[PDB]
């Protein structure tokens, strides 16, 4: 009499629950924050999330039997009750590496997110984080070039860099695109964009939009002595017009394409990554969709998880949120994500969301960018924030400036230059910002514009996303 | 509304866009290198050879995606390992700019751990 | 020589260009409805007139760009806002969008406007896409799904009941050569289909190619065996397109007939590249919805499946999953029957009691079978059938792999249970209130269901329903 | 456990695995045919032609996907549009079983707003 | 020659009714892909004018219903059918699923037979990208046929289909699909006897001809002068037939012509006795609108050229015994009976436009 | 509905008067000519029915599917002012029937075959309503008047082209010879005439060599923006 194949449905905790589990340093490991049914305790509930995204299923199957489900088990190994919460606790989930597919963030998000978040026995569920170990860091790509080599490929160093998003959103022509374009890199931005949807559309076709731009490019490269770019947009409705983008973008001569890697897709973005390294293009990745997913504390998945999987697929730059701007970012929550982009070892810090240690192995660091609502006295907070490697972009802050692109550039580079001088000079940003700003909208007239028409604009709202 | 000029107006990346640095700025940005613990060095080009340019594409097939000539100037001395010393790096300064009159010189620095420049600026123009 | 409307630089309200409450909606517009909890202090139409205008044409301060080109064409307009009921905070608020903002034919692009930026302002904190009005002179720039049902059913010669389908299990950890014996196990005794869990892509234990061609012999041995037509649904989801496509052109030179995809892990990029090769290459394509309850659980935050499925139907799928209702994950009754008609039918009116809040036109669109997955068994045929008729896939992975006897005879128990019903219905009786005496008699009858009726006899999954109306 | 047997135990599709249709069962069929108002259609084949079968992939290039011999059968008569008495189409399946005594036979039904079978089953097995 | 001359305001009407094609400008074309004798011998069919059939409702069937269809009309002793010239691929068909479908209705059929069976399938396309892979899969099913509408796919797209057909083997249906926009009128236009030799050079191994007798018009004596033209290797001049030119084609092959639209097994004798052996006959409504269905509908237009043709090889005279020689058939076959019935009274004479 | 074989009138089933016609409709406009005897209604009906699902007996196959829902139909016929035996028939098609950016597949169902019915004398399409619903499936012109201005830098006049002549004839040098001197005093373009494709006196790859060095040339000499 051994253990014989025994139909019917037991409890997940029998088999998934195993807290005296011992991790494996190639183990995936997963934080979850779990609100349970009435009647459910969190060894059961939690049990069940490690079970439905590994190995088992509903009642017991035989087959089971043919392999080693010790070998392959998803574990509940630890729970912790959250403080401030008589109905939240913090499960963690060890999974074995051989669970995943090499250099697949689809694969990996297909088992810790595919179905257990729809399980009636939870009321709601939100993954907080995922320890990715060296081991399985090393099967992806990454990222095609990270903060090291953009810099030297741009040869730009000492400050952060400076975008901006073209304004109206859509509407705009392909030649009034470039048009804005030019006068905005000609005042000292180093790069603009395609706003996020801008893809291809009536008003606006992809390859009238990449031409006129790269006439824009090289005019104010020219002009200016500085490198410019511009992410032209290669998302699209399927991969093989994604990579026609990107194509385009290779035969034109020009630095930077951006993707949308969340409404475009994990599968697309690492396709798209891969041909970046291939053929030496810096790929700017846009997070649209992302707060459907990411904004609510008990319910989803933190955008920390979303910025490691980012880059694991590949992106050399990554929207970070701005802290002070009009989309949502909690200080701590951000410099926490921000240090697991750009780091290559980031330890264990739970003041700010940060739930494992995380070594990436030498995978390259991704430029965060920040980047919506934000103006020229943001600038030393930005800069205190970010550092210098970090983008910041000013589209409604540069195309908003009374005497246009040029000028709105101007003054968001001075701006930046005046804070970066000033904190190497030893000033402290966090007290002295607005006295940096303001000896500086004395001296240049373009800043002086734009300090007096954006002064009273704040955006101070209660945080949803609290840690 | 005042009007940006296209005309004469190439720029050198950080700080070009501040009034002209004085000697006690420049001063405190060699400070800034050596608290940080970073290398100092010197770079200079000729005035043609000093701006960014695309001769070389010509020998390319569909490859010039950030390439771009004149990225590199050339080295003054070596970089200046173990420099502690900010009276050191400016009279480097001067140096270079004295072999050298005609020619655009930086001040840079590098960190060895992220392993890339993480500072620079023109010192001279011709 | 008096000035008219010119550029002023500076921040005013939303509101003033994007709320236009006696705007007439065009039959080209695409409609969203979003359910708005707006921060204190934000009057419901300017959280209306943000979520509008930054999911279209503006921003956060006045552009002088915006004189170039005509703001009236191109912006989203909120053009109605209706306070919830129950909901001292909460609104529906109603946003119409030019055909002209869309690229034809991406979803993507589609997503990216109307869901892209604005559930992340901080002036609101929380918002909900509740449904998408999809005109019909969007949907006919899209390929849409490779087959549809009828086409399907055709191609398997499979008609007058739901078909039966089966993920093998353990999810994880089965061998390449042990996954094709559990297939002609579970697919000899009667399953129309088997196929590989939603993360068996290609890893350790099981690369993809070893398995695609054990379960080719596993499909073309139970085909051979039974007389009828058999499929595997072999997974295609992959890291990059580029294997994703390899996977899909093995199916096709093996010869087999079915494919799954994970749209949203593998993203709606990919996934209309791969319904476009299916409709090339006569794949059936079955659709995962992996990842959608990260986004669809909760009712004040997110995107309601029925969006996902519209959004699915668009780019591509011959099968998409539908819940159960009475399994193991979420799907309330109601709720369900609404999207299952969106997804099958071609003209479905308005019925906030199903949450379908605007009228739907797919303009002859294929149809897309609905897949009923996921911690069902036997007694739970008659609400299965009841609930969706016979244009379903019932899936029974657990239910079959359970069974006390092995594959076949868990299989040959569903099978029976299934035609018993069918059989009943189609008499005349009235399954919503017959529906355990059929089962209880089927029971009786055959062995092999017997042994299922009674290891599942108690098994019921009750619970409060999150996502309510 | 019982074991399920892999010979001799061919299967014709929807009711297959239920106890043969009595007389009375298959009436019951053919009123839901009549009270849905589905067009009734006999079809039948030979023994040689009643089975899925490959035979004709050896024409082919990689195209064998969902295609397979024996699919269709052979019609007898018409489809009985506008047919809403139950007995014509019984008396119909004896006619078909009377012609073809040594032919598979089987009863579907057409919904012509959907345009496909919607329901059928086996009739008659030599 | 016909690109800016028919709208100058100095004339009020122009009509290119003929061209000579000289030989060394024949010879610079490909031509038809196999033509009418290798056609015959890759069928292996021979003796009799073949026999065609457009499926009907000409849109609105789904892919199976079309394949049933297709099989059960081949079944009968049709040696072919065809999509209609507007079945493309559409919402209520797509084309790949039609060509599955009736791939494995020729097969059926074939077998079922013992003779061989087609289906013209349509490669007609909105892009020549689609026309290609449209014929790759019948390539690739090893189906005998396609068909393509060569005036409304055009000319440039015509001849790219008709290489492909030369170089992998496949018949060439060209369907003709707007020519009476072109050719109808007297006064203005061009012939379709021109539009036909355009054709044969462009190329195509099967050119609907008209049937004279149909419900689309035909008159006799232009209609034997294009075929003449369509499927001989060299046609004097003869104004009494329309043709102004001597035509040598220099053994260019011929093109078969197709009888198709509005004909019924009373129409037999006369298109035996216009056309000969060398044309396919096509009964689409005569065959789907049998009250019987669509196999007893083919066996009746089977039997009826088959009996008109033993008749005329036997000495009979089928432009006055050709009633005759149906009645007597339509006595023997019950299938052939039911159609004599249904269609007994119906002709088609009306004022013809297109005179000499 | 049961199957009746044999030939009823077209208008029993293609003109419907009374019809709505949808948004989503292509509506033709046919200037219509019948014979003695075939009356407007039928004559009609029968464009509407053998340009759309029907032809000239009754066929089975109707029952499988739906003709409510595919048939092609005549919808209104009004009298030409000036004309005894003309007619103006509108016939209303469903969206359904066409291929997705095919204007091939269009032309075929609306012109096909329509136009050599015995029946009748003459027919002219006038006109076609294209619905925003069909338009959406074709990507259209390659840029449009607004991108080629752009891309061109050229506004505020026509712009000016000019064939080459003798139209056929030149050698490939002459044609560049030629096209220089015409593009270097002020047009905008010149052009290839329409006959002019590859030829004994002049194969195409000589002409695009030399037509190039002559756009180039003139486009330096002059400053503006030059084609052929
Ligand atoms: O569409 C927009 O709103 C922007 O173009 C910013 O415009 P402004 O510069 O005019 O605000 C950016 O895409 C957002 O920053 C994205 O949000 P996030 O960075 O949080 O992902
Ligand atoms: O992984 C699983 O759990 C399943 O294989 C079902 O297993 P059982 O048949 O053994 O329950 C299906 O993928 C779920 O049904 C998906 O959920 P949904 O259908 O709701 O998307
Ligand atoms: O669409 C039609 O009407 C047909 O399919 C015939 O159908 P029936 O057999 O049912 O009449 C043919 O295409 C016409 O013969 C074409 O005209 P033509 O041959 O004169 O070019
Ligand atoms: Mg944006
Ligand atoms: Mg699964
Ligand atoms: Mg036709
Ligand atoms: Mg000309």
């Amino acid at each position: 009499a051994g253990a014989g194949f025994k139909a019917g449905v037991k409890d997940y905790r029998l088999t998934y629950y195993t807290p005296d589990y011992v991790v494996r340093d190639t183990d995936i490991l997963a934080a979850f924050r779990m609100t349970p049914q009435p009647g459910v305790p969190p060894e059961e509930c939690g049990a069940a999330v490690a079970a439905e995204s590994s190995t088992g299923t509903w009642t017991t199957v035989w087959t089971d039997g043919l392999t080693s489900l010790d070998r392959y088990k998803g574990r509940c190994y630890d729970i912790e009750p959250v403080p401030g919460e008589d109905n939240q606790y913090i499960a963690y989930v060890a999974y074995p590496i051989d669970l995943f597919e090499e250099g697949s963030v689809t694969n990996m998000f297909t088992s810790i997110v595919g179905n257990v978040f729809g399980f009636k026995a939870l009321r709601a569920l939100r993954l907080e984080d995922l320890r990715i170990p060296p081991a399985y860091v090393k099967t992806f790509v990454g990222p095609p070039h990270g903060i090291q080599v953009e810099r030297d490929k741009l040869n730009k160093y000492g400050r952060g860099l400076l975008g901006c998003t073209i304004k109206p959103k859509l509407g705009l022509s392909a030649k009034n695109y470039g048009r804005a374009v030019y006068e905005c890199l000609r005042g000292g931005l180093d790069f603009t964009k395609d706003d996020e949807n801008v893809n291809s559309q009536p008003f606006m076709r992809w390859r009238d939009r990449f031409l006129f731009v790269a006439e824009a490019i090289y005019k104010a490269q020219a002009e200016t002595g500085e490198v410019k770019g511009h992410y032209l947009n290669a998302t699209a409705g399927t991969c093989e017009e994604m990579m026609k983008r990107a194509v385009c973008a290779k035969e034109l001569g020009v630095p930077i394409i951006m993707h949308d890697y969340l409404t475009g897709g994990f599968t697309a973005n690492t396709s798209l990554a891969i041909y970046c390294r291939d053929n030496g293009l810096l790929l700017h990745i846009h997070r649209a969709m992302h707060a459907v997913i990411d904004r609510q504390r008990n319910h989803g998945i933190h955008f920390r998880v979303l910025a490691k999987a980012l880059r694991m697929s590949g992106g050399d730059h990554l929207h970070s949120g701005t802290v002070v701007g009009k989309l949502e970012g909690e200080r701590e929550v951000t410099l926490g994500f921000v240090d697991l982009m750009r780091d290559d070892y980031v330890e264990k810090d739970r003041s700010r969301g940060i739930y494992f240690t995380q070594d990436w192995c030498s995978m390259p660091g991704v430029m965060p960018v920040a980047s919506g609502g934000i103006h020229v006295w943001h600038m030393p907070a930005l800069v205190e924030i970010f550092g210098d490697d970090a983008c910041l972009q000013f589209g409604g802050g540069t195309l908003g400036h009374p005497w246009g692109n040029a000028p709105g550039a101007a003054a968001n580079r001075v701006a930046l230059e005046a804070c970066t001088q000033a904190r190497n000079e030893g000033r402290d940003l966090a007290r002295e910002g607005g006295d940096v700003i303001r000896s500086a909208c004395k001296w240049s007239p373009e800043l002086a514009a734009a300090c007096e028409v954006w002064k009273e604009i704040k955006f101070e709202f209660d945080t949803i996303d609290k840690l | 509304m005042m009007v940006w000029t296209p005309v004469n107006n190439k720029m050198f990346e950080t700080f070009s866009y501040l009034p002209p640095l004085t000697d006690e700025q420049i001063a405190a940005q060699v400070d800034y290198i050596v608290a940080n613990g970073w290398i100092p060095c010197l770079e200079f080009a000729e005035a043609d050879k000093a701006y960014v340019s695309n001769e070389s594409a010509i020998r390319f097939g569909s490859v010039s995606c950030l390439y771009y000539d004149n990225r590199y100037w050339t080295m003054w001395k070596l970089p200046m390992f173990g420099c502690r010393d900010p009276m050191q790096v400016l009279r480097e300064i001067v140096a270079c700019t004295k072999a050298f009159p005609d020619a655009y010189v930086r001040l840079v620095a590098f960190d060895n751990q992220k392993q890339v420049q993480i500072m620079g600026f023109l010192v001279q123009r011709p």
